Order: structure tokens, then C-alpha cells, then sequence
RNA sequence: UAGCGAAAUUCCUUGUCGGGUAAGUUCCGACCUGCACGAAAAGCGUAACGACCGGAGCGCUGUCUCGGCGAGGGACCCGG
RNA sequence: UGUCGGCUCGUCGCAUCCUGGGGCUGAAGAAGGUCCCAAGGGUUGGGCUGUUCGCCCAUUAAAGCGGCACGCGAGCUGGGUUCAGAACGUCGUGAGACAGUUCGGUCUCUAUCCGCCACGGGCGCAGGAGGCUUGAGGGGGGCUCUUCCUAGUACGAGAGGACCGGAAGGGACGCACCUCUGGUUUCCCAGCUGUCCCUCCAGGGGCAUAAGCUGGGUAGCCAUGUGCGGAAGGGAUAACCGCUGAAAGCAUCUAAGCGGGAAGCCCGCCCCAAGAUGAGGCCUCCCACGGCGUCAAGCCGGUAAGGACCCGGGAAGACUACCCGGUGGAUGGGCCGGGGGUGUAAGCGCCGCGAGGCGUUGAGCCGACCGGUCCCAAUCGUCCGAGGUCU
């Protein structure tokens, strides 16, 4: 019975390894397996990472954007089978974990306050390029 | 959530800026009102010679809340204030172009027809 | 002096009564691995030692 | 009568723990019209409903004066 | 109700603070000392962790004791005699026993937070 | 009559065909029968169900004869399923099948001495203009010579909770008999370690 | 008389009309039918000034929907 | 014998506001009118006024009436009324007065008894002892709207628009839960200020609350969040519909008898429960007196099964009780792994005059959650406890 973990763990076999690394501050867009009227489709959501609530697993996050003037935010089920392609498009400095107060400030000070995180910036696109010619021969 | 006494935005163009909601629209006694409810509301200010004036008791049908609204897929949804958009005894807007993002459950609702002229379908 | 006030002298009887389960409960005592002596049990004592 | 609801409740105003308790203040309306008339002067109900209806016959009688001339 | 948090104190949390390194210091300056029951059992996990910590080396973990323990001379024993002497001692530092004394006027049971040995 | 005991140990989400559903998780070890009791040697019908194993040495109990009675491992709790003789000498998981909606008993968390507000989920009292003395007070309670007492079951404060709870009508979930495990819709009585029993609804 | 006037004065009275509000026995403008103003027990008015009394709006908030959690001093247990 | 209204908590009545059923209709259908049956449950938020009352806004299935000292001030409020001040109209020569107005105006920490909500101690239960139970009796719970399908059919000139049967969703309310969303999380982590000190720099503590301020936060508790409940169904019955049917050759639902028929009643669901002294039942364990009592009625030291004390400790808990563990051991505490929170420690190196910046680095630190390991601590021992009446 000293299993109280892996037992939760077990019925977690809903996994999902597909999904990039990304901490708050860098932009990321997510293509959801929305339903339309009836049918289903792929709706982009693009938008940057505010908050990443990390419990095992359900563990989710929230992606706040500008849309035509309103800001909206959604959060996402990591592990959610809906989760079609989370992308990486972005990434910039932390020094926060709960970054609300992008909502106070969403200007061009937002901007030089996440700043461009060269470092994970460097191991992206290096190792990306550099694995890939790995991958070929 | 929107309750009476509570200030809402106008995402469409019926002239109105904002309105105050009078009531919520629902069983006897309802308490709150979330994105897809209709609500009674009168006008608290317009734009100048509107399709609506100050004072006019309109019913209108939510579009973004700032209480997020859960997804029965886990998924969740939050804007940034709270608007709606006023309707007809015909459940249809009493204006056209409707200006900013509404959401999903407008359509399970039968506001396609406002669906249609929100550019944002989020 | 307020209005919580006691109506009746109450009874010496009923008194006595309520103090039923007001007596006292003897302490807890055992022979101990160095003298005799009745030591708390779960405790050392004085002259008496211990170990470890 | 049968178009004039009589109400009471407790009067307005001093009367010590009298007033607070006994009301019988009269009111009166005539449903058709929607044109009451109260009053809470006296100590009595009775010595009340009496004002409060014979001022009412004297409201609508003008108001019947009113139209009846008007015409 | 909600106790099903981590132990318990009293006082004020500046209080009880100062309380624990207080009886910290204390006990790393004699070893062996005498205070009330619980006291001495919250006592016990708080020191464990200072010994413990003093098991490692860097600096970094000094200066990390530095916060509790503000007497230099007495955190250099620590890093000198007391943590080598617990070598390969993981866990249990220090022993909580029961006394047969009981402080007059409170009735308060006595009890001993001893180093090990 | 379906009937197997277990205790609740943990609770998360999982999803479904593309919906998210929350879930709760149960786990139903094999549970001894240990005296089916007919209605000649009682009065009624049922099964005393064991549990968890035994250090052989506290089971010292007289309960070592009516272990060995029906001859099986010293569990360490046992209850009664009325209306229920199946088959064989254990029940499992195996007893309710993914669709299945079953009643599951707990034990509330104890709230200890809580306070009418919080016990009954009343009213309370003004905490502004009112004299701050009656927040979270039960204010009157009945009325003037006439009855003169109070109605008996009034709801005051006191001791709450850990208690008897019956939730009904949750479907069974995914049910993996590779771990004795079973799944159900979430709102659960009891703490992650109480013992429950799972029984059958009555939808009709 | 001037002036003021359902008034710190208007019983009928939530007078009537206009304004403010979704809705206003309160509030403001106005008429006069002043139960019961009115010229030094002063009349009408008035910048500034009140911990003075009334109405509205903005800002904001556990006042409220409606409550939840947390801290400490009591309460509670033991010794005086 | 504290007096309005308000708040809080309600509970009862039925002359029923709603939902339930039913008769008649000047009842086509829908909708309604009126009368009968029927409290089980429900019976909104707001503007104005001290108000009750009422008017009004928006909605509603409905926004019921009344009793309980027009329930409730040892539960609260104090706007009203009901002292002293003051004022206006006002009557009085006046001092003063006004169910005539206006402004202000001290509601008293300790519950003995009954009663009510919780919890324990004692005895009892004609052997002792452990586990599981029976359900007498009682408590809880009983609401409802909306779209569509049947079918735009029956009905109807038309506009409209059914019964019945079925499905889906929503409100308010109840119970329980932390997965998710969201909250708190008093030292979990970090940033920042003034200052005093350690130790000059770096680094670091106290204090600015009872946290100094701020950014964020698991477990726990919790609602805004999640699940589930009202029901089905059996039985009897209400007003009522009807059968056979005489009195009374006809007639009649009744006078014998019989059937159908309510959100109501009984049962069913859930919770308590043999102090059900009418003390129930089941399964299992231990068993003789060893001595006085001639009898009857009892006592005594030791025992058995088994329990208690003490100790570590708990989502259990004021206390006590409840629950597991107590070396034949993972009970807590420490240590290690993990989950989790924060968000690149310290030190050193590099760049820049410098504040700082870069790397070392997802580093360091790290409460409660999940699990492991005997380093510390549950060492040791004590008391109790049928030997079971008569026919
Ligand atoms: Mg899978
Ligand atoms: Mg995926
Ligand atoms: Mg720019
Ligand atoms: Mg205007
Ligand atoms: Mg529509
Ligand atoms: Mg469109
Ligand atoms: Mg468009
Ligand atoms: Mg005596
Ligand atoms: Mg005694
Ligand atoms: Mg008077
Ligand atoms: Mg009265
Ligand atoms: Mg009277
Ligand atoms: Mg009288
Ligand atoms: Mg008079
Ligand atoms: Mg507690
Ligand atoms: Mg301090
Ligand atoms: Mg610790
Ligand atoms: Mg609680
Ligand atoms: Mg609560
Ligand atoms: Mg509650
Ligand atoms: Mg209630
Ligand atoms: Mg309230
Ligand atoms: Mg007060
Ligand atoms: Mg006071
Ligand atoms: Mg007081
Ligand atoms: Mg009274
Ligand atoms: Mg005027
Ligand atoms: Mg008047
Ligand atoms: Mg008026
Ligand atoms: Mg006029
Ligand atoms: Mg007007
Ligand atoms: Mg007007
Ligand atoms: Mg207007
Ligand atoms: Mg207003
Ligand atoms: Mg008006
Ligand atoms: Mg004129
Ligand atoms: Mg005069
Ligand atoms: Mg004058
Ligand atoms: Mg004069
Ligand atoms: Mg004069
Ligand atoms: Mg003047
Ligand atoms: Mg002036
Ligand atoms: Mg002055
Ligand atoms: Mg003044
Ligand atoms: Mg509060
Ligand atoms: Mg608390
Ligand atoms: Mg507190
Ligand atoms: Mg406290
Ligand atoms: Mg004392
Ligand atoms: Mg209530
Ligand atoms: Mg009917
Ligand atoms: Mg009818
Ligand atoms: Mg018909
Ligand atoms: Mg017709
Ligand atoms: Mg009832
Ligand atoms: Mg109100
Ligand atoms: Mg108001
Ligand atoms: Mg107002
Ligand atoms: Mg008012
Ligand atoms: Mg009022
Ligand atoms: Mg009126
Ligand atoms: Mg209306
Ligand atoms: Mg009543
Ligand atoms: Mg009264
Ligand atoms: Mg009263
Ligand atoms: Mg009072
Ligand atoms: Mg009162
Ligand atoms: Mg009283
Ligand atoms: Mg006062
Ligand atoms: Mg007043
Ligand atoms: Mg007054
Ligand atoms: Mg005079
Ligand atoms: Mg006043
Ligand atoms: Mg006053
Ligand atoms: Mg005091
Ligand atoms: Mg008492
Ligand atoms: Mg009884
Ligand atoms: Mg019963
Ligand atoms: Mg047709
Ligand atoms: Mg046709
Ligand atoms: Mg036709
Ligand atoms: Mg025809
Ligand atoms: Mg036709
Ligand atoms: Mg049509
Ligand atoms: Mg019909
Ligand atoms: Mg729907
Ligand atoms: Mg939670
Ligand atoms: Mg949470
Ligand atoms: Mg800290
Ligand atoms: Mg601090
Ligand atoms: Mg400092
Ligand atoms: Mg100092
Ligand atoms: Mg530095
Ligand atoms: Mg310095
Ligand atoms: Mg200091
Ligand atoms: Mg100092
Ligand atoms: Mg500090
Ligand atoms: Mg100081
Ligand atoms: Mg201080
Ligand atoms: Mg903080
Ligand atoms: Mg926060
Ligand atoms: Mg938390
Ligand atoms: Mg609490
Ligand atoms: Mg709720
Ligand atoms: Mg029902
Ligand atoms: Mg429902
Ligand atoms: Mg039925
Ligand atoms: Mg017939
Ligand atoms: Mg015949
Ligand atoms: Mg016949
Ligand atoms: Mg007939
Ligand atoms: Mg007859
Ligand atoms: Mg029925
Ligand atoms: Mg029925
Ligand atoms: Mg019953
Ligand atoms: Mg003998
Ligand atoms: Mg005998
Ligand atoms: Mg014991
Ligand atoms: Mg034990
Ligand atoms: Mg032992
Ligand atoms: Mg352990
Ligand atoms: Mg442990
Ligand atoms: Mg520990
Ligand atoms: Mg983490
Ligand atoms: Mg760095
Ligand atoms: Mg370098
Ligand atoms: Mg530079
Ligand atoms: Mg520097
Ligand atoms: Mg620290
Ligand atoms: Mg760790
Ligand atoms: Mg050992
Ligand atoms: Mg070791
Ligand atoms: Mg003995
Ligand atoms: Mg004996
Ligand atoms: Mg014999
Ligand atoms: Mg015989």
C-alpha cells in the first residue's frame, strides 16, 4: 500500500512527452483541436506565458495575448490530448515566476522588460541546426 | 461573473458605451451571469445622437467576462473586462460590426448570427 | 451583578454531586533497573541515574 | 366599496410606545383610478377611514367635475 | 480541525524564532539541557538540521548557520568538534529524554535535549 | 448488490474520448469472504468482506478462531454487505464493469467544535453598523413564554463532521484490474486512507 | 407692504409640474391653495468659514452578493 | 412583563400565491374564470421612506395570508418613538405646552435551574471477553423553469396551438470533495527601504506588527470551483371519475362488496439507533472454588480469554472519547529520493571608471504532500480481570 504515489501515477499513463521546454516570459503559440459548429478545427492561439502551475500531472499553464484591442488569457491542461502542436516562437528572461504584472504595464515597456533570453536563445537555435545535421548523415 | 449594479462594456457598434446591468435574465432567483446570458441593463452613457440613448433599458447577451470561464476539455478562458451587446425581444443586435473578441459559447447559445460579425472567435 | 445570576442556593446536595468525578487519579509508578525505587515510567531519576 | 381598498398600519410620528404599537392609521385607494388618500391625525381608525373615504368622494368628485365640464 | 499542518508553537512568530536559536546556541554550548517537553522535541528537529548542515563544509553552508548561530567562535566549534564527532551519523543528532522533576508553582515536566554519545 | 470495500487514495483528471472528467481514485484489494450469513443462522442476508493483512501477533483476538473458521489471512477490517452472496471465496474489481454507477459511503473530515456558521452555513450578523458582539452568532432562537423551549435538532454550533456520508450515482470510470484499482466521478466522503464501501445505486 | 413661500414653518401631503435615477414619501428648480412666513423674539440675500444637518456623482473598498483563509490576546487543559 | 421597524433564527396554521389533482364553464385549441382536494417543498434582487404599509423598476412557476407577548433587545441594531439641549410654525401676559415639525442624544464582560446543540464519566444489561450485526423508534429529504422531439399533428376561418409519451439544459437549495479554475498559506522563496550591530569590503541578523514593505506560493482549510441528491417504484388514500347494485320492479358511484386516482400519507433513499432496564441476534476465544458461609444471602488473594495505565503519534480532537503504532517496530522526529514553491546561492573568473552585466547555474535555498532507511525517541513494567443464583 506504501504506493500512494505511483498509484496516482499509474492512471496517469495519459501522458505526453510531445510538448517543447518553455519558463514564463517568451511567447508561444498553441494549436488547439477547437470544434466548430460541428466539425473540428485547429484554432491558433498566440500569445506569450504568464502563468505555470506545475502538480505532477494536470499540471497547466495560461497564455494572456492582445486581440483587437482586449487582452484575453487561457489556460492549458499540459497533458491535454487537445493539445495538437505547442510552438515555440520566442523566448526571453524570467527573473519572476507569476508574472502578472505584465497586465499593469502592456506596452512597449513590456517589451524591455522581458527581456531576449540569449542564452536558452543560443541552445535553441544551436542545438536545433546542429542535431539536424546530426540526424542527416 | 455579471451581477446587477455592475458596469459592462459595448463590443458592438449600437452606439452605447456603457451600461449597467438592472438584472439578470434566468431562473426566478439566478445570482450571477456569465458569458452567453442575457441581462436586463440600462444605458449609462452613449456616443452622442446613438442608436441608443442614456436611459434606455435594453436586454443584452454577455461576450467577455473577467471571470474566466471553464471548458468542459480542461481548457480555460479569461479576458481582460466585461462586455456584451444589446439584443432584440428578437435575440438579434440592434446594431451591426461588433468590435472585439467574444467567445465560443456564444455559439451553443444561438448568437451565431453575432458570431458572424465578431472577427475574434475565440 | 449582570444578567448572568443564579436563580437558587443551589442545594449542598447537588453540590456535592457535581463534584462526583472532581476526585483525583493516584500517579503512575514502576520499579526501576537500578534501585528500587518507583520511578515515572518513560523517565529517569534522581538518585538514580540511567544509560545510554 | 367594492373598488376601494381600505388599508391601516401604524401611524407616523409621536404617541409614545402608543403609536409604535397602535397603529390604525387609514389609507385608502381607488383601484380603477390608482388615487389614494391617507391620513393619521387622529387617534382612531374609524374617526380616519371617515376623512380618508369623504376626502376621497371629494377627489373624485372634482375629478368628475373635472371632465364632466371639460367635455 | 487544521492541524494538519506541521507541528506547533507559541508565542510570536519573532518570538518562537528567537526562541529556537536561542536554545540552539544554548544547547550547542553545553550539550546537554534541560527545558519543558515539547520545547525540547521541536528543539531536537531544529538542531539536527544545524549539525547536519555543519556535516558538509563550504562556507556557503556557514554562512547559512551564520543566520541562526550569530557567535562565530561557537558555529567554528561546530564545523570543528561537534559535526565531525556525528561523522556517519546521518539523522538523530541529538536525543529527547523524559525527566521525573516537575517546576514548582506550573508543574511543568522537565525533560533533557541530549547530544548523543 | 454489488458490494467491495476500499480506501481512497488520491484524486486527479483524466480525459475521456476528447472531454476532461475528474476523477477519483479507489483501490478495491481482494476482500476475503468470512461468514455468509443466510437468513436461517440470522435473519438476513449478507458477507463479511476482510482487507488489509495482519501481523499474526496483535490478531491475537478471539478473531483468530473466526478467521480460521473460513481459513484466510488475518485482514484487519471487515464489514457486511446486505442482500449479496456471489460466488467464490474473494470479490474484486472485477465486480463492476466501466458504465456501472455505484454508491460509495465514507467518513467525513472531523471539523471539530465548528461554529454554526460554519457547521449549518447560516447567515451571521452585520459587520459593520452591529454591535461587534454577534458576528458569527446564531442571533434568536426561539420565542416568548409560548413554547417557552427550544424545537429539539435546533442547529447550534458544536462538533461537525467525520461521520456517516453516503455520495450516489457515480459512474465507475476506467476500472484496471492489473492493480486492484477503480475509478470513479470524483466527489468523494472521507480522507485519502478511509475506509469506504462501494455498493449499487438505485436508479430503478 | 417689500420680500419670501408644501420652507428647520404645509395638517390634507408621496400638493402639482420640471430635473436627477431603471425605479426618488428624501433631494434640487418652479407654481401658491401660506392648516400655521414676514421685516430688529428682524425680512430677503451673501464671498469666505464649520469634526453642523440634507441630495447627487467620481474614485475605491469584505458595507454587501457571502463568505473563506491566516496571525496574535482570551476562551480550553494542567500546576498556583 | 423593554416599547416600532430592521437583522438573525425560525417553527406552526390553511381560509393555497406557486408547483400537484380534480368538478363546472358563457371550456374549440391556447389562455383563462370559479369551486373542491392538497403544505411536502418553494414563495427574488432593487429605488423612496425609521417605517410597518404602500407606490415604483426588473424579473418570476409564484413573488401567499396569518399565529407564535402583531415570535425573537440575558441574540444584535437604535433610524423611529420615549428625558434633559436647541429651533421653526404654534397656543399661552407668562412660566410653559403641541398623536406639529426639525438637529443631537450612555442597550449592562461571567447562565444556577429548565430547554436545545455537542462530548465524557458511572452503573446497568443474572458469566467473562473480541469482532460483526437486527431495526423498534426517531431525524433528514421532499422545489421548479426552459428549448426541442412526438407535431406545427388533434382543434381552428385565421392568427395560434394541445393531451399523452420521450429527451436535453438551467435556477435556487442540500451533501460531500481539491482533480481543474480561484482564495488564504505568520517565515516556504525572493526583491526593496531606513537603521543598529556581527566584521573594514563582500556576505549576514534584529527592528520598522502583534509579518517592516512588496512580488509569488504546496499541503491544509475553502467557494466563485467539481461531483452527486429531489426520483424511480410498491401500497393505501384525498377531492373526483367509474363498476356491480338494492332500499325504491325504474333509477343511483354505496347502503355489502370491487376498481382507477394526488408534489400529500405509509414504505422505499440517506443519517442516528437495543439506556428498545421490552436492554435483542450472529461468529469466535477463556472456564471451575483454591478457603470460610451447615442453608440462604456474600467476601478473599491469585488467574484465564481479554482490557486498562504509561509512551510515540493522527485529516480524529476544547477536555475526554475515537484511531493506528509501541523494537515481533517505520508512530513521529532526523536523514536520503521524489512531488512542490521560488526563480540563476555563495564563492571565484570575465567585461565595464561605475551602478552593474555575463558565465559558472534552472543555481542555491527549500514547511505541511508522496515514499524509503532503525541515527534519536515509543526502554522497562504495573493494575484489573468469569470461575457463571433458583425451578
Ligand atoms: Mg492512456
Ligand atoms: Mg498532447
Ligand atoms: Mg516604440
Ligand atoms: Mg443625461
Ligand atoms: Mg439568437
Ligand atoms: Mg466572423
Ligand atoms: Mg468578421
Ligand atoms: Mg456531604
Ligand atoms: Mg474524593
Ligand atoms: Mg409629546
Ligand atoms: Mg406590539
Ligand atoms: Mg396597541
Ligand atoms: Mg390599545
Ligand atoms: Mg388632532
Ligand atoms: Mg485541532
Ligand atoms: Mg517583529
Ligand atoms: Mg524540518
Ligand atoms: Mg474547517
Ligand atoms: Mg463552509
Ligand atoms: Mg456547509
Ligand atoms: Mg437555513
Ligand atoms: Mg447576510
Ligand atoms: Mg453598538
Ligand atoms: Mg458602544
Ligand atoms: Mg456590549
Ligand atoms: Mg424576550
Ligand atoms: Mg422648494
Ligand atoms: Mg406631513
Ligand atoms: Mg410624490
Ligand atoms: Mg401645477
Ligand atoms: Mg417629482
Ligand atoms: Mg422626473
Ligand atoms: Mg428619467
Ligand atoms: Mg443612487
Ligand atoms: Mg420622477
Ligand atoms: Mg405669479
Ligand atoms: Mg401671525
Ligand atoms: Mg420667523
Ligand atoms: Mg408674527
Ligand atoms: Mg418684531
Ligand atoms: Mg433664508
Ligand atoms: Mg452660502
Ligand atoms: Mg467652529
Ligand atoms: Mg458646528
Ligand atoms: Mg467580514
Ligand atoms: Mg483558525
Ligand atoms: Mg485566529
Ligand atoms: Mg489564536
Ligand atoms: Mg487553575
Ligand atoms: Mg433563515
Ligand atoms: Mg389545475
Ligand atoms: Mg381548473
Ligand atoms: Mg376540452
Ligand atoms: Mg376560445
Ligand atoms: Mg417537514
Ligand atoms: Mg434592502
Ligand atoms: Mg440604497
Ligand atoms: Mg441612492
Ligand atoms: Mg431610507
Ligand atoms: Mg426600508
Ligand atoms: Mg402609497
Ligand atoms: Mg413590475
Ligand atoms: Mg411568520
Ligand atoms: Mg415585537
Ligand atoms: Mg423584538
Ligand atoms: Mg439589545
Ligand atoms: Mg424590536
Ligand atoms: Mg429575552
Ligand atoms: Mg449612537
Ligand atoms: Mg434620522
Ligand atoms: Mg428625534
Ligand atoms: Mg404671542
Ligand atoms: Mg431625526
Ligand atoms: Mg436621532
Ligand atoms: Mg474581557
Ligand atoms: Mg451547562
Ligand atoms: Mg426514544
Ligand atoms: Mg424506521
Ligand atoms: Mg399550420
Ligand atoms: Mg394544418
Ligand atoms: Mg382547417
Ligand atoms: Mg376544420
Ligand atoms: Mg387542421
Ligand atoms: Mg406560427
Ligand atoms: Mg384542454
Ligand atoms: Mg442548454
Ligand atoms: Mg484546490
Ligand atoms: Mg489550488
Ligand atoms: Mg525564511
Ligand atoms: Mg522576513
Ligand atoms: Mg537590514
Ligand atoms: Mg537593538
Ligand atoms: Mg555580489
Ligand atoms: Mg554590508
Ligand atoms: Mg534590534
Ligand atoms: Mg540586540
Ligand atoms: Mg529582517
Ligand atoms: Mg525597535
Ligand atoms: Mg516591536
Ligand atoms: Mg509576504
Ligand atoms: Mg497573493
Ligand atoms: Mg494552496
Ligand atoms: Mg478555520
Ligand atoms: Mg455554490
Ligand atoms: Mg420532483
Ligand atoms: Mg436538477
Ligand atoms: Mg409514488
Ligand atoms: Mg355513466
Ligand atoms: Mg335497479
Ligand atoms: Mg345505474
Ligand atoms: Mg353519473
Ligand atoms: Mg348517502
Ligand atoms: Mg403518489
Ligand atoms: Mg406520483
Ligand atoms: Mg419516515
Ligand atoms: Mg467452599
Ligand atoms: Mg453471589
Ligand atoms: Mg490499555
Ligand atoms: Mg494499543
Ligand atoms: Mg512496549
Ligand atoms: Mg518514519
Ligand atoms: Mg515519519
Ligand atoms: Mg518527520
Ligand atoms: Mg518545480
Ligand atoms: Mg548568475
Ligand atoms: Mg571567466
Ligand atoms: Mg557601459
Ligand atoms: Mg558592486
Ligand atoms: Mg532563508
Ligand atoms: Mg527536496
Ligand atoms: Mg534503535
Ligand atoms: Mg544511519
Ligand atoms: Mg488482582
Ligand atoms: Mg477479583
Ligand atoms: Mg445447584
Ligand atoms: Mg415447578
Amino acid at each position: 500500500m506504501n504506493r500512494g504515489a505511483l498509484i496516482k501515477l499509474v492512471e496517469s499513463r495519459y501522458v505526453r512527452t510531445d510538448l517543447p521546454e518553455f519558463r514564463p516570459g517568451d511567447t508561444v503559440r498553441v494549436s488547439y483541436k477547437v470544434k466548430e459548429g460541428n466539425r473540428t478545427r485547429i484554432q491558433d492561439f498566440e500569445g506569450i506565458v504568464i502563468r505555470i502551475r506545475r502538480n505532477g500531472f494536470n499540471t497547466t499553464f495560461t497564455v494572456r495575448k492582445v486581440s483587437y484591442g482586449v487582452g484575453v488569457e487561457r489556460i492549458f491542461p499540459l497533458h491535454s490530448p487537445l493539445i495538437q502542436k505547442i510552438d515555440i516562437v520566442q523566448r526571453g528572461r524570467a527573473r519572476r515566476a507569476k508574472l502578472y504584472f505584465i497586465r499593469n504595464l502592456s506596452d512597449r515597456e513590456i517589451r524591455r522588460k522581458l527581456r531576449a533570453d540569449r542564452k536558452r536563445i543560443d541552445k535553441d537555435r544551436a542545438a536545433e541546426r546542429a542535431a539536424k545535421e546530426e540526424v542527416q548523415k | 461573473m455579471i451581477q446587477p449594479q455592475t458596469y459592462l462594456e459595448v463590443a458592438d457598434n449600437t452606439g452605447a458605451r456603457k451600461i449597467m446591468c438592472i438584472r439578470v435574465l434566468k431562473g426566478s432567483n439566478a445570482k450571477y451571469a456569465t458569458v452567453g446570458d442575457v441581462i436586463v441593463a440600462s444605458v449609462k452613457e452613449a456616443i452622442p445622437r446613438g442608436a441608443v440613448k442614456e436611459g434606455d433599458v435594453v436586454k443584452a447577451v454577455v461576450v467577455r467576462t473577467k471571470k474566466e470561464v471553464k471548458r468542459p476539455d480542461g481548457s480555460a478562458i479569461r479576458f481582460d473586462d466585461n462586455a456584451a451587446v444589446i439584443i432584440n425581444n428578437q435575440l438579434e443586435p440592434r446594431g451591426t460590426r461588433v468590435f472585439g473578441p467574444v467567445a465560443r459559447e456564444l455559439r451553443e447559445k444561438g448568437f451565431m448570427k453575432i458570431v458572424s460579425l465578431a472577427p475574434e472567435v475565440l | 451583578a449582570k444578567h448572568p445570576v443564579p436563580k437558587k442556593k443551589t442545594s449542598k446536595a447537588r453540590r456535592d454531586a457535581r463534584r462526583s468525578h472532581h476526585a483525583l487519579t493516584p500517579p503512575i509508578l514502576v520499579p526501576c533497573p537500578e534501585c528500587k525505587a518507583m520511578k515515572p515510567p518513560h523517565t529517569v531519576c534522581p538518585e538514580c541515574g540511567y544509560y545510554a | 366599496m367594492d373598488e376601494i381598498r381600505i388599508d391601516v398600519m401604524r401611524a407616523s410620528g409621536p404617541g409614545g410606545q402608543g403609536v409604535n404599537t397602535t397603529d390604525s392609521a387609514v389609507r385608502v385607494v381607488h383601484l380603477p383610478t390608482g388615487i389614494m388618500v391617507t391620513c393619521q391625525d387622529s387617534r382612531s381608525q374609524i374617526k380616519n377611514r371617515e376623512k380618508a373615504l369623504m376626502i376621497l368622494r371629494s377627489r373624485l368628485l372634482e375629478m368628475k367635475r373635472a371632465e364632466e365640464a371639460e367635455r | 480541525r487544521h492541524l494538519k499542518s506541521g507541528r506547533k508553537l507559541n508565542r510570536h512568530s519573532s518570538h518562537r524564532l528567537a526562541l529556537y536559536r536561542n536554545q540552539a546556541k544554548s544547547l550547542l554550548t553545553h550539550g546537554r539541557i534541560t527545558t519543558t517537553v515539547p520545547k525540547a522535541k521541536e528543539l531536537r528537529g531544529f538542531v539536527d538540521h544545524l549539525i547536519h548542515l555543519a556535516k558538509r563544509g563550504d562556507l556557503h553552508a556557514r554562512r547559512l548557520v551564520l543566520r541562526d548561530l550569530q557567535d562565530v567562535k561557537l558555529v567554528r566549534k561546530l564545523f570543528d568538534e561537534i559535526a565531525p564527532r556525528y561523522r556517519d551519523r546521518q539523522g538523530g543528532y541529538t536525543r529527547v529524554l523524559k525527566l521525573a522533576e516537575r517546576r514548582r508553582g506550573d508543574g511543568a515536566p522537565l525533560a533533557l535535549v541530549e547530544l548523543v554519545e | 448488490m454489488k458490494g467491495i470495500l476500499g480506501v481512497k487514495v488520491g484524486m486527479t483528471r483524466i480525459f475521456r474520448d476528447d472531454r476532461a472528467v475528474p476523477v477519483t481514485v479507489i483501490l478495491a484489494g481482494p476482500c476475503p469472504v468470512v461468514q455468509r450469513r443466510t437468513p436461517e443462522k440470522d435473519g438476513y442476508t449478507a458477507v463479511q468482506l476482510g482487507f488489509l493483512p495482519q501481523n499474526p501477533k496483535r490478531v491475537n483476538r478471539p478473531l483468530k478462531g473466526h478467521f480460521a473458521k473460513a481459513g484466510v489471512e488475518p485482514v484487519r477490517i471487515l464489514r457486511e454487505i446486505r442482500d449479496f452472496n456471489p460466488e467464490g471465496d474473494t470479490v474484486t474489481v472485477e465486480i463492476f464493469k466501466p458504465g456501472e454507477r455505484v454508491d460509495v459511503t465514507g467518513t467525513s473530515k472531523g471539523r471539530g467544535f465548528a461554529g454554526v456558521m460554519k457547521r449549518w452555513n447560516f447567515a451571521g450578523g452585520p459587520d459593520s453598523h452591529g454591535a461587534h458582539k454577534i458576528h458569527r452568532h446564531p442571533g434568536s432562537i426561539g420565542n416568548r413564554k409560548t413554547p417557552g423551549r427550544v424545537y429539539k435538532g435546533k442547529k447550534m454550533a458544536g462538533h461537525y463532521g467525520a461521520e456517516r456520508v453516503t455520495v450516489m450515482n457515480l459512474e465507475v470510470v476506467d476500472v484496471i484490474p492489473e492493480e486492484n484499482l477503480l475509478l470513479v466521478k470524483g466527489a468523494v466522503p472521507g480522507p485519502n486512507g478511509g475506509l469506504v464501501i462501494v455498493r449499487e445505486t438505485k436508479k430503478a
